[PDB]
C-alpha cells in the first residue's frame, strides 16, 4: 500500500484518500485544495467552526457541504466524494483532524521531517541555524526529508536543552541528576 | 457570506443554554442534545409535557430520566429546564392524607395543605447537631420490645422472607402508636409515615383501609409509589418521604419512617443505572447503591436539645430472596442499620405470628429505649432462651434428657408460647411486664402448655379486676418497686392456676 | 398516512426503519410494511436518532428484502372488541383465526392503557370458593380477586387451571377470558372443543366466554404483546 502507513483512527479516511488519490495521482492537486478548504474552515469560524457540532442532519449536512463548495471549486474531486463521506459518516469533529492527518501523511510522502527543539528559554535564530546545520550535517537528516525547527520555550524542561525529531531526542535535564543526588543522599 | 447565510439559515439558532434539543429517545431514558446551563439533579419540562430529573450529564448528550410515557415524546423535541432541583411540599396537612411521590394527593382527598416545600436531597444532621438516644418506642409486640427495644431516632432494619405479612409487623407498630395518638403525647408522640415502594395500588388500599378501621390515620401520612408508577419517581420516592418527615423531625416533633420495600428501591435504581449505561455492581444494582442507601438512612436522627430534641426514627423493610443476606443489598444494608429484626418464616408456620427470629434479632446498639420494669422482667428471657436453644438440640435428638436439660426445656416452651402473638392485636407495656414476670419467674412452667394462652388472657382479666391499682401504678412509673414486684409475686401466685 | 420509511436492519424481528421523511411516527405508533405475504405490524419502540427508529415486529421476520417501504398506520394496534368477540379466538393483530369471520368491531381499542387509579380502586373481600378442598382450607380465593399458581407448566399445571375453568368458570354468570400465552396447539383444540361442547363457547348463539390464544411458536414479540392485547379484550 502507498508509502507511509497511519493506523490513525478516523484517520483510515486520511489514509484511505491519500491511497486513492495516491493511485490517481492527483496529490499535489488534493493537498493544495485540502490547504484551501481547510483555509476556507479558518475562514469560516461561525457556524464552521461553531457548527462543527453534530446536530446537523443528513440533509442540513449535505446542505453545510453544499455551501463549502459554493465558496470554492479548488477541490481535487476525489475530496469531494470525500465530503460526500464524511457528510454521509457524519464526520465532522474529527474532519479537521482528517484535514492534518493527509497533511501530515501527504508532506510525508513528498518528505519534510518535523522537528522542535524544546527548551526553557526562546532560543537565538544564530541557534535555531547552528542546530539546524547540526542536524543535517549528522546522518539523521539522509535527504529526501526536509525538516521543521521551532525551538518552543517550556518551563516544564528544567535545566539542559532537549532536541526533539525522528523520534529520536537528545533530552538535557536537571532532574535526572536531580534524582541520582536525592537518592543517594537519603540512602 | 451567502454560504454563511445559508448555513445561518439551517442552524439550530439556539445557544441551548437553559434548553436543548432531545436528539434520541427510546426506553423511557431520553437523551438531549443541548443544555449548557443545568445543574445536576435539576427538573427539566419536556415539551411533550413531561418533567423529568437529570442524572447523567454527558458532555455529548444529558440523560434527563423522564418522570412520564415516552409515548408523548419525539425526538428532536424541546425541553426547557425547570431550572429546578426536585422538590416536594412538606407541613402539617399531610397528616390523614396518601400523596403519590410527586407530592399529589393520590387519596382524592384533594389539594394538601402541605405548608412549605423542601428538597428531596438534604444533607444529613452531624455528629454535632444530636442527642443520645434515650426514647422508648413500644411496638406492643412484647419479642420487640424486650429483645430489640426501639428507641426514637434509631434505625432498626425489618428483614425477612417477602410477603409473611412483612407490612404488618409493621402495621403493628402503628397499631401500638395510636396509645400515643390518643394521648396528649405530642413531642413525644410518633407521627408514624409508611412508604410504599413497588406496590399495587389495591394492596396499599386495603392497608389504608385497614388503617381507617382500625382509626388510625390522624397521625398517619402514607407516601406511594405503585408498582405502575414510575422508576424515577420510585428512584426519588424514599428521599422525597424523607424531606416530609424532616419537617416534622425539625419542629420537634417525634415520628417513625417506614421505608417498605426498600428492596424494590434497588431494583428501580438498577433499572435506571443500567439504561444510564452506568457500570453494573454485583447482582447488576450499580455499584454506589450502598451510597443511595447510606445517605437515606442517616437521615432519621435524634437530635440535640439545642436542635430542638426532635427525633425521626426508621425501620427500613427489606425483603430477602430465599432469605439470603449474602446478597449484596442485604449485606450492605445490614451494616447501614443499627438493628436487625430477622424474622422466621418456619417459625411464622410454627405460630409464633409475628415470627421473630431471636437469635438473629439484634438491636445492634441494644437497650437504653426499654422500660426499666421491662429491662428487669426480661433480663434472664435472654439466658434461658439461649440455654432453650442448646436444649432443644438435645430434645430432638430425642433422647432421655438431663433433669437440669428438663427444667430449661419445660420452661423453654411456655417461653415460646409467650413469644406467640397474634397479628393485629396490640399489646400495654403495662399489661405486658406482668406476663414476663410471671414467665420469668416460673409460674407458667406449672401450667400447661396448652393453656398458656388463656392463662395469659385470664391473668391480664383477673389483674383487670383486681390488681387494675397495680397496672395503674406499671403505667405511671414505669419501674417496678419492691412493693409492686411483691403485689405481683403475690397475684401471679393467687392466679397461678387460678 | 403514507409515511415511507425503509427497512435499514433486520436484526431479529426488532427491525429498524429510516423513515425517510423527517415525519417519524412517535413511541408505540404502528406501523404497516406491506408484503406478499400479508404485512407486517410493527411497534416503534425508540427513536435512535437521524430519523431511524427501532421497531418491534409482532410477526415472524423473515424474506425482507433490505429497504423495504414503510407506511405509518400509527398510534398503539387498536384491536377489535365487541360481543362479536366473544366466541372468538383472537390473533395478536385481532384477526379472528377460528374463522369465524370477521369481528363486527363497534370499539377498536388501543393495545396501550393506563391502569385506574388508588382513588378509582373498589377493594372487594367476597370469597369465592372452587369446591377444592385444600384450596378452600388454605387460601380460599376471593372474586374479583388476583389468583396467582407457580411452578411447572403443564405439570398437570394446565389440567389444575382447566379444572378451575370447570368448577369457578361453571359458577360464573359473567363473561371469561381465556388467554394462553405459549399454549400447546393441541391443549388449546381440546380446550375449544371443549368450550363448544360444554356450552360456555356455542357457535350459534352466545358464548359468556371469548377467548385469546398464542402459540409458544409465535415469535418472541408477538408473546410480548399477546398479553396487552387479551388485556384490552
Amino acid at each position: 500500500p502507498p508509502p507511509v502507513r497511519l493506523f490513525g483512527v478516523e484517520g483510515t479516511y486520511a489514509t484511505a484518500l491519500y491511497q486513492a488519490a495516491a493511485k490517481n495521482s492527483s496529490i499535489d492537486a488534493a493537498f493544495q485544495s485540502l490547504q484551501k478548504v481547510e483555509s476556507t474552515v479558518k475562514k469560516n469560524p461561525k457556524l464552521g467552526h461553531l457548527l462543527l457540532n453534530p446536530a446537523l442532519s443528513l440533509k442540513d449536512r449535505n446542505s453545510v457541504i453544499d455551501a463549502i463548495v459554493e465558496t470554492h471549486k479548488n477541490l481535487d474531486g476525489y475530496v469531494v466524494n470525500l465530503l460526500k463521506v464524511l457528510s454521509e459518516n457524519n464526520r465532522l469533529g474529527c474532519f479537521e483532524k482528517i484535514a492534518s492527518d493527509f497533511g501530515v501523511l501527504n508532506d510525508a510522502h513528498n518528505g519534510l521531517l518535523k522537528g522542535t527543539v524544546t527548551s526553557a528559554e526562546p532560543l537565538d535564530p544564530k541557534s535555531f541555524k547552528r542546530i539546524e546545520k547540526a542536524l543535517s550535517a549528522s546522518k539523521l537528516v539522509g535527504q529526501g526529508k526536509s525538516l521543521k525547527l521551532e525551538n518552543v520555550v517550556k518551563p516544564e524542561i528544567k535545566g539542559g536543552l532537549i532536541v526533539e525529531l525522528g523520534d529520536k531526542t537528545v533530552d538535557l535535564s536537571i532532574s535526572t541528576k536531580i534524582q541520582k543526588l536525592n537518592k543517594v543522599l537519603e540512602d | 457570506s451567502i454560504l454563511e447565510e445559508r448555513i445561518k439559515g439551517v442552524s439550530d439558532e439556539a445557544n441551548l443554554n437553559e434548553t436543548g434539543r432531545v436528539l434520541a429517545v427510546g426506553d423511557g431514558i431520553a437523551r438531549v442534545f443541548g443544555l449548557n446551563n443545568i445543574q445536576a439533579e435539576e427538573l427539566v419540562e419536556f415539551s411533550s409535557g413531561v418533567k423529568g430529573m437529570a442524572l447523567n450529564l454527558e458532555p455529548g448528550q444529558v440523560g434527563i430520566v423522564l418522570f412520564g410515557s415516552d409515548r408523548l415524546v419525539k425526538e428532536g423535541e424541546l425541553v426547557k429546564r425547570t431550572g429546578n432541583i426536585v422538590d416536594v411540599p412538606v407541613g402539617p396537612g399531610l397528616l390523614g392524607r396518601v400523596v403519590d411521590a410527586l407530592g399529589n394527593p393520590i387519596d382524592g382527598k384533594g389539594p394538601i395543605d402541605a405548608a412549605g416545600r423542601s428538597r428531596a436531597q438534604v444533607k444529613a444532621p452531624g455528629i454535632l447537631p444530636r442527642r443520645s438516644v434515650h426514647e422508648p418506642v413500644q411496638t406492643g409486640l412484647k419479642a420487640v420490645d424486650a429483645l430489640v427495644p426501639i428507641g426514637r431516632g434509631q434505625r432498626e432494619l425489618i428483614i425477612g422472607d417477602r410477603q409473611t405479612g412483612k407490612t404488618a409487623v409493621a402495621l403493628d407498630t402503628i397499631l401500638n402508636q395510636k396509645r400515643w395518638n390518643n394521648g396528649s403525647d405530642e413531642s413525644k408522640k410518633l407521627y408514624c409515615v409508611y412508604v410504599a415502594v413497588g406496590q399495587k395500588r389495591s394492596t396499599v388500599a386495603q392497608l389504608v383501609q385497614t388503617l381507617e378501621q382500625h382509626d388510625a390515620m390522624k397521625y398517619s401520612i402514607i407516601v406511594a409509589a405503585t408498582a405502575s408508577e414510575a422508576a424515577p419517581l420510585q428512584y426519588l420516592a424514599p428521599f422525597t418521604a424523607a424531606s416530609i418527615g424532616e419537617w416534622f423531625r425539625d419542629n420537634g416533633k417525634h415520628a417513625l419512617i417506614v421505608y417498605d420495600d426498600l428492596s424494590k428501591q434497588a431494583v428501580a435504581y438498577r433499572q435506571l443505572s443500567l439504561l444510564l449505561r452506568r457500570p453494573p455492581g454485583r447482582e447488576a444494582y450499580p455499584g454506589d447503591v450502598f451510597y443511595l442507601h447510606s445517605r437515606l438512612l442517616e437521615r432519621a436522627a435524634k437530635l440535640s436539645e439545642k436542635e430542638g430534641s426532635g427525633s425521626l426514627t426508621a425501620l427500613p423493610v427489606i425483603e430477602t430472596q430465599g432469605g439470603d443476606v449474602s446478597a449484596y443489598i442485604p449485606t450492605n444494608v445490614i451494616s447501614i442499620t443499627d438493628g436487625q429484626i430477622f424474622l422466621e418464616a418456619e417459625l411464622f408456620y410454627k405460630g409464633i405470628r409475628p415470627a421473630i427470629n431471636v437469635g438473629l434479632s439484634v438491636s445492634r446498639v441494644g437497650s437504653a429505649a426499654q422500660v426499666k420494669a421491662l429491662k428487669q422482667v426480661a433480663g434472664s428471657l435472654k439466658l434461658f432462651l439461649a440455654q432453650y436453644r442448646e436444649v432443644a438440640a438435645f430434645a430432638q435428638f430425642g433422647s432421655d434428657l438431663d433433669a437440669s436439660t428438663k427444667q430449661t426445656l419445660v420452661r423453654g416452651e411456655r417461653l415460646t408460647q409467650l413469644l406467640k402473638q397474634n397479628q393485629y392485636s396490640p399489646l400495654a407495656t403495662e399489661e405486658q411486664v406482668p406476663l414476663i414476670y410471671a414467665g420469668v419467674n416460673g409460674h407458667l412452667d406449672g401450667i400447661e402448655l396448652s393453656r398458656i394462652g388463656e392463662f395469659e388472657s385470664s391473668f391480664l382479666s383477673y389483674l383487670k379486676s383486681n390488681h387494675n391499682e397495680l397496672l395503674t401504678e406499671i403505667r405511671e412509673k414505669g419501674e417496678l418497686s419492691k412493693e409492686l414486684l411483691a403485689s405481683l409475686k403475690s397475684a401471679t401466685e393467687s392466679f397461678v392456676a387460678t | 398516512t403514507p409515511i415511507t420509511g425503509k427497512v435499514t436492519a433486520v436484526i431479529g424481528a426488532i427491525v429498524d426503519v429510516h423513515f425517510e421523511q423527517s415525519e417519524l411516527p412517535a413511541i408505540l405508533n404502528a406501523l404497516e410494511i406491506k408484503t406478499p405475504q400479508g404485512k407486517l405490524v410493527l411497534e416503534v419502540a425508540q427513536h435512535l436518532g437521524e430519523n431511524t427508529v427501532r421497531t418491534i415486529a409482532m410477526d415472524g421476520t423473515e424474506g425482507l428484502v433490505r429497504g423495504e417501504k414503510v407506511l405509518d398506520t400509527g398510534g398503539p394496534i387498536s384491536v377489535p372488541v365487541g360481543r362479536e368477540t366473544l366466541g372468538r379466538i383472537i390473533n395478536v393483530i385481532g384477526e379472528p383465526i377460528d374463522e369465524r369471520g370477521p369481528i363486527k368491531s363497534k370499539l377498536r381499542k388501543p393495545i396501550h392503557a393506563d391502569p385506574p387509579s388508588f382513588a378509582e380502586q373498589s377493594t372487594s373481600a367476597e370469597i369465592l370458593e372452587t369446591g377444592i378442598k385444600v384450596v378452600d382450607l388454605l387460601a380460599p380465593y376471593a372474586r374479583g380477586g388476583k389468583i396467582g399458581l407457580f411452578g411447572g407448566a403443564g405439570v398437570g399445571k394446565t389440567v389444575f387451571i382447566q379444572e378451575l375453568i370447570n368448577n369457578i368458570a361453571k359458577a360464573h354468570g359473567g363473561f371469561s377470558v381465556f388467554t394462553g400465552v405459549g399454549e400447546r396447539t393441541r391443549e388449546g383444540n381440546d380446550l375449544y372443543r371443549e368450550m363448544k361442547e360444554t356450552g360456555v363457547i356455542n357457535l350459534e348463539g352466545e358464548s359468556k366466554v371469548a377467548l385469546v390464544f398464542g402459540q409458544m411458536n409465535e415469535p418472541p414479540g408477538a408473546r410480548a404483546r399477546v398479553a396487552l392485547t387479551g388485556l384490552t379484550i
